[PDB]
């Protein structure tokens, strides 16, 4: 992916 | 009465995100900014009480409240998240607010910076006379 990791 | 009315206002939600030249001392790798505005520099402040950005609880003072434009938040971070945004109206009757779940996403190093725009139209059916006047002053 082009995106960084995510947080919830 | 014989007349009915439907007023429609347009809002632009959006965000910008850039990889920092050097991460912050905390480890944060990106600078971003998120915003709510109207188009053509319209004066939405006529009908918008406040805009509330609900940041991820990892951020200090996560409830960021903007009572006066520009309705924006500028932070540094290291990871994308969903950011609920609430626009409060200068109204007395329903709806008193509208909520959008904004995807605050960040791109990797080596890809271009993020510049994202998201258009949303709000439709008020038969507003009161005073809400209607503010809506149309915008």
């Amino acid at each position: 992916t082009k995106q960084t990791a995510r947080k919830s | 009465m014989a007349s009915s009315c439907a007023v429609q206002v347009k809002l632009e939600l959006g965000h910008r995100a850039q990889v920092r030249k050097k991460p912050t001392v905390e480890g944060f790798t990106h600078d971003w900014m998120v915003f709510v505005r109207g188009p053509e520099h319209s004066n939405i402040q006529h009908f918008v009480e406040k805009v509330v950005f609900h940041l991820h609880e990892s951020f200090p003072r996560p409830k960021r409240v903007c009572k006066d434009p520009p309705y924006k938040v500028e932070e540094s971070g290291y990871a994308g998240f969903i950011l609920p945004i609430e626009v409060y109206f200068k109204n007395k009757e329903e709806p008193r607010k509208v909520r959008f779940d904004y995807d605050l996403f960040l791109h990797l190093e080596g890809h271009p910076p993020v510049n994202h725009l998201r258009c949303e139209k709000l439709t008020f059916n038969n507003p009161t006379e005073d809400f209607r006047r503010k809506l149309l002053k915008a």
